[PDB]
RNA sequence: UUUUAGUGGGCCAUUUUUGGUAAGCAGAACUGGCGAUGCGGGAUGAACCGAACGUAGAGUUAAGGUGCCGGAAUACACGCU
RNA sequence: UAUGAUGCCCUGACGAGUAGGCAGGCGUGGAGGUCAGUGACGAAGCCUAGACCGUAAGGUCGGGUCGAACGGCCUCUAGU
RNA sequence: UUGGCGGAAAGGCCUUGGGUGCUUGCUGGCGAAUUGCAAUGUCAUUUUGCGUGGGGAUAAAUCAUUUGUAUACGACUUAGA
């Protein structure tokens, strides 16, 4: 019920998620899906290699070119996964792909923001226990995305610069729970336990 | 005024244009039955132009009949006009195309006279 | 208030269709915060109205309102198919639309 | 790796200040003078 | 002594036509679209410089396999060249609408082509001689032009109308229930 | 077909919701009582409780009064079928043959 | 003569109606509303006015007061399709509402009989609206929906 | 009872069936289609599944489906991989 | 009296279709009758993202151009 | 206004200190009808242009000329107060 969701990447399966990104811009929901490069694809990781070498021998024969383009950063993997659902030919699909933005990572606009998930797409949910997974991170490493571990040295930025918040958060939290403690036995407070807050 | 008649329902306004008129010249607009065997026009495929056919017919109380409530009925001379002096408020009448200017004027001062509805009064006039 | 809001606010979703022909006669309405039938059970009857800017002024107003109401449920999951007294462009797929509290049952 | 600045230097020759005008003759020669305003100070801005 | 659609005032408007002109058709049009809707006098000055490859007619309409150039860079196209025979043939037409305007006693600092169009003429049926004993045509493709020369001038204040407004019982009833706040 | 035993009820509500006489054929509704009066008081029938009675206990004029009413225009089913395919017997969990006393059920569904 | 006059001419007479079976026949209210029942508009100009229901009246309206010293709603009518009922409800008993009627309002600044009305009606209900605590403050309240609710949910 | 048009090149499918290694081959039998036919389904596809069409409205359904494309349960239950 | 009996009205069922058959109408050039029809105070024709009627063939009108003849209806006819 | 932090798309975040406005924390008074039984009953954001007011600055590119490290033609590369 929000104007912007932002989605945290880490720990969803790429058709789970694509799915319901995929429904719910076509409704109207701006989302921005952060952190994809730690998305989750099931299966072992030489089975998804070798679905994406099968991906990457496809292109046109006349012309290399105008083919299929195959692009490796796992923000376009998820974005070439999502726009197979968006029926995207039409000015309603193009429309619906502009509400949509995938990044790698954690952007500067959108890291004071808060991050959701989707259950129906976390792979920790959805999984039996003891399959295997693929770190979509690696996949795309190892198929030429040649950055993985610049994004990993902001993250292990971001996260310090996240951490103090936290800290800067938390113990403020703390005094209001003291004041919230001390507002208990008044006349207010047993209204309020009558009424149900 | 009219009489009371039910809400005029016209179960297919739009003109149904011959198949390929907009893409040849030759070709009238003028609906014409495509009978060739290869066809999807005769052969109705969906998304191909309707044909018309005896359920758009209209209704009977309200057939012939314009917006006003009024079958409209041409008139060239005064003598003719008179046989609606009876029967105003079923037909109206309409001045045909070659009334000249001295005798539209004559028609509509008759017809002011006997108050029959004309549909084009303003035919010809000289402001 | 800081908040004026009568209305329940929903979403446009597509027309009335099959996989391959869509029915522009019937809309249907995705109302927030509705999960069963039975809870949109509630919303028959309820009167939309569809809220969209212009250009040119027409009778003191550049703002348009298109009418219409709730006919019944579609679906498991709270869809609402609803019908206008002139149909919904389909451009506006996935356009907000305003369902009223009246005609009020309560 | 994207840019984020640049700094030039204070007093440039007439060959890069050459490098930036298709028609050095007619041109008023104006590359580089109020960038090089920038050393009036300390140069605050430039060690900015 | 018809003319084409023209929207200005033949108060302040010299024409001149010359039909049945031996030119390209192909070339007028272009010509006449280059001096189109500027003032005569720097039209005067640029079909001179036409003749001396200065500055090129841009053709933009009949162009297909022209060698494309630089000049037309002037005009946004790469496809210009030098039509110098229909622009003899136009500037001719301009002195004469020039010398219409003096007759009519208009100023002539003020004067710009307003309306200018060239069309097609009965063409000119000659023959040539091909391979195996054939013949097949070989035609002119002459030019009907005329122009119609104009005054500029401003006072073109755009005032309008009355526009009624035929608002709501219930619309006036807030409309004015807001003079009761404040005005 | 799907063919089955109906009990009173079933053939009370379709006498007289979908319940059409022929006369001269001519479907005819079966609104009034003195229409089958006029047409079957030959055979003691004189009211639409003596249509239903000669129906459900099959008596001596069966055939007459059976052919009295039209074919019944039923509706398709209120609440679906049951089924996911219909052309399989009802033995096998489809629809068509001898259902007896379930075909109250889906005449009811469809009336 | 450019066109043939026809031989049957349509009748210009119109014909008698036939005689319907429609009697009027009163309006059966929904329970929910009883007269001193607090109220909510979901339209017109008072829109969210919290206010108090009165006499039913005969052309199938309710006329409701707010009281006007309170929230600014005047002796009114309302449809009863157009108002969400709320569950607390005042005394009634005492004030003199069953003078109005459809009459009372007709269509033609304020006729002065209006506002001696509203006076006489309010200060008795004034001093019905005292005895319950914080009722007076809530009928100066609009209502209006916030985020997250769920007017099936909603209760009233 | 008269009279007269158009055909006299056929094809497909289930079961029956001949020749044939077979065949989107050749040839018969009963029936149904396609030709001559639109529609919803089989992504598409003359004949397959449903179902046959005056024009409209509403309701219920068929065959097929209900992650997203696409209307509709990322429903429920037991297992297997 | 005051109107069509090849009319008006009631009831029911039904309505796919090539080749083909039949019926009911629309349109064109000419002939007889008729409206004591229209017409240089402007016919006929032509243009017209102007309007009305018929399910459709088609009809009717408004505007512009134009400059002499032409239309409805009951019938005949075909180089339709 | 005070200072610090933020370059992955910082353009935001926190903070010092006054001043001003409101306060529904609580208790008062007056107004708010006639939009006449509802009709989004218009109170958002974007882009542009015209005006007044104030601060700020006062160039280029193209053709034509010339070159040959380029050249089918454009393009390119040069040079010229």
């Amino acid at each position: 019920v929000e104007p912007v969701v932002v989605i945290d990447g880490k720990g969803h399966l790429v058709g789970r998620l694509a799915s319901v990104v995929a429904k719910q811009l076509l409704n109207g929901q701006k989302i921005v899906v952060v952190r994809a490069e730690e998305l989750n694809i099931s299966g072992e990781f030489f089975r998804n290699k070798l679905k994406y070498h099968d991906f990457l021998r496809k292109a046109t024969a006349f012309n290399k070119t105008r083919g299929p383009f195959h692009f490796r950063a796992p923000s376009r993997i998820f974005y070439k996964a999502l726009r197979g659902m968006v029926s995207h030919k039409t000015a309603r699909g193009k429309a619906a792909l502009e509400r949509l933005k995938v990044f790698e990572g954690i952007p500067p606009p959108y890291d004071k923001k808060k991050r959701v998930v989707v259950p129906q797409a976390l792979r920790v949910l959805r999984l039996k226990p003891g399959r295997k997974y693929t770190t979509l991170g690696k996949l795309s490493t190892s198929v030429g995305w040649k950055y993985e571990d610049v994004v990993a040295k902001l993250e292990a930025k971001r996260k310090v610069s996240s951490a103090e918040y936290y800290a800067k958060k938390r113990a403020f939290t703390k005094k209001v729970a003291s004041a919230n403690a001390t507002a208990a036995e008044s006349d207010v407070a047993k209204q309020l336990a009558a009424l149900g807050y | 005024a009219s009489l009371p008649h039910p809400k005029i329902v016209k179960k297919h306004t739009k003109k149904f244009k011959r198949h390929h008129s907009d893409r040849y010249h030759r070709v009238a607009e003028n609906w014409r039955k495509q009978k060739g065997i290869d066809s999807v026009v005769r052969r109705r495929f969906r998304g191909n132009i309707s044909q018309p056919k005896i359920g758009y017919g209209s209704n009977k109380k309200t057939k012939f009949l314009s917006p006003s409530g009024h079958k409209t009925f041409l008139v060239a001379n005064v003598k003719d006009l008179e046989t609606l002096t009876m029967h105003t408020k079923t037909y109206a009448a309409e001045i045909a195309h070659n009334i000249s200017a001295k005798n539209r004027v004559v028609i509509l001062a008759r017809a002011k006279a006997l108050g029959i509805k004309v549909t084009n009064p303003k035919g010809r006039l000289a402001l | 208030a800081e908040s004026h809001r009568l209305y329940v606010k929903g979403k446009h979703l597509s027309y009335q269709r099959s996989k391959r022909v869509n029915n522009p006669n019937v809309s249907l309405i995705k109302i927030e915060g509705v999960a069963t039938p039975q809870d949109a059970q509630f919303y028959l009857g309820k009167r939309i109205a569809y809220v969209y800017r212009a250009s040119k002024e027409v009778r003191g107003s550049k703002i348009r309102v298109m009418w219409g109401k709730v006919t019944r449920t579609h679906g498991n999951s709270g869809v609402v198919r609803a019908t206008f007294r002139n149909n919904l462009p389909a451009k506006t797929f996935g356009a907000s639309v305003r369902i009223f509290l009246y005609p009020s049952n309560i | 790796l994207r840019s984020l600045t640049t700094v030039w230097a204070e007093h440039l020759s007439d060959e890069v200040k050459r490098r930036f005008y298709k028609n050095w003759y007619k041109s008023k020669k104006k590359a580089f003078t109020k960038y090089s305003a920038k050393y009036a100070q300390d140069g605050a801005g430039i060690e900015r | 002594a018809r003319y084409g659609a023209t929207s200005t005032n033949p108060a302040k408007s010299a024409s001149a036509r010359g039909s049945y002109l031996r030119v390209s058709f192909k070339n007028t049009r272009e010509t006449a679209q280059a001096i189109n809707g500027w003032e005569l006098t720097k039209a005067q000055k640029y079909l001179e410089q036409v003749l001396d490859h200065q500055r090129a007619i841009p053709f933009r309409r009949f162009n297909s396999s022209i060698g494309r150039t630089a000049q037309g860079k002037e005009f946004g196209v790469t496809k210009a060249r030098w039509p110098a025979k229909s622009v003899k043939f136009v500037q001719g037409l301009l002195q004469n609408a020039a010398a219409n305007a003096e007759a009519k006693g208009l100023d002539a600092t003020k004067l710009y082509v307003s309306h200018i169009q060239v069309n097609q003429a009965p063409k000119q049926r000659r023959r040539t001689y091909r391979a195996h004993g054939r013949i097949n045509k070989y035609e002119s493709s002459p030019s009907h032009i005329e122009l119609v020369v104009t005054e500029k001038e401003e006072a073109v204040a755009k005032a309008a109308e009355k526009k009624v407004v035929r608002l709501t019982s219930r619309q006036r009833g807030r409309i004015a229930a807001q003079k009761r706040i404040a005005a | 077909v799907a063919y089955g035993y109906p009990s009173y009820s079933t053939i009370r509500q379709l006498v007289y919701k979908r319940g059409f006489g022929k006369i001269n054929k001519q479907r005819v509704p079966l609104s009034d009582n003195a229409i089958i009066e006029a047409n079957l008081g030959k055979y003691g029938i004189l009211s639409i409780d003596d249509l239903i009675h000669e129906i459900i206990t099959v008596g001596p004029h069966f055939k007459q009064a059976n052919n009295f009413l039209w074919p019944f225009k039923l509706s398709n089913p209120s609440g679906g079928w049951g089924v996911p395919r219909k052309f399989k017997h009802f033995i096998q969990g489809g629809s068509f043959g001898n259902r007896e006393e379930f075909i109250n059920k889906l005449v009811k569904s469809m009336n | 003569s450019a066109q043939k006059a026809p031989k049957w001419y349509p009748s210009e007479d119109v014909a008698a109606l036939k005689k319907t079976r429609k009697a009027a026949r009163p309006q059966k209210l929904r329970a929910s509303l009883v007269p001193g029942t607090v109220l909510i508009l979901l339209a017109g100009r008072f829109r969210g006015k919290r206010v108090v229901y009165l006499k039913h009246l005969e052309d199938n309206t309710l006329l409701i007061s707010g009281p006007f010293k309170v929230n600014g709603v005047p002796l009114r009518r309302v449809n009863a399709r157009y108002v969400i009922a709320t569950s607390t409800k005042v005394s009634v008993e005492g004030v003199n509402v069953e003078k109005f009627n459809v009459e009372y309002f007709a269509k033609e600044e304020i006729k002065a009989e209006r506002v001696e009305d509203q006076k006489v009606v309010d200060k008795a209900l004034i001093a019905e609206i005292k005895k319950t605590p914080l009722l007076k403050q809530y009928l100066s309240a609009s209502f209006s929906l916030k985020n997250g609710d769920k007017p099936h949910m909603l209760k009233f």
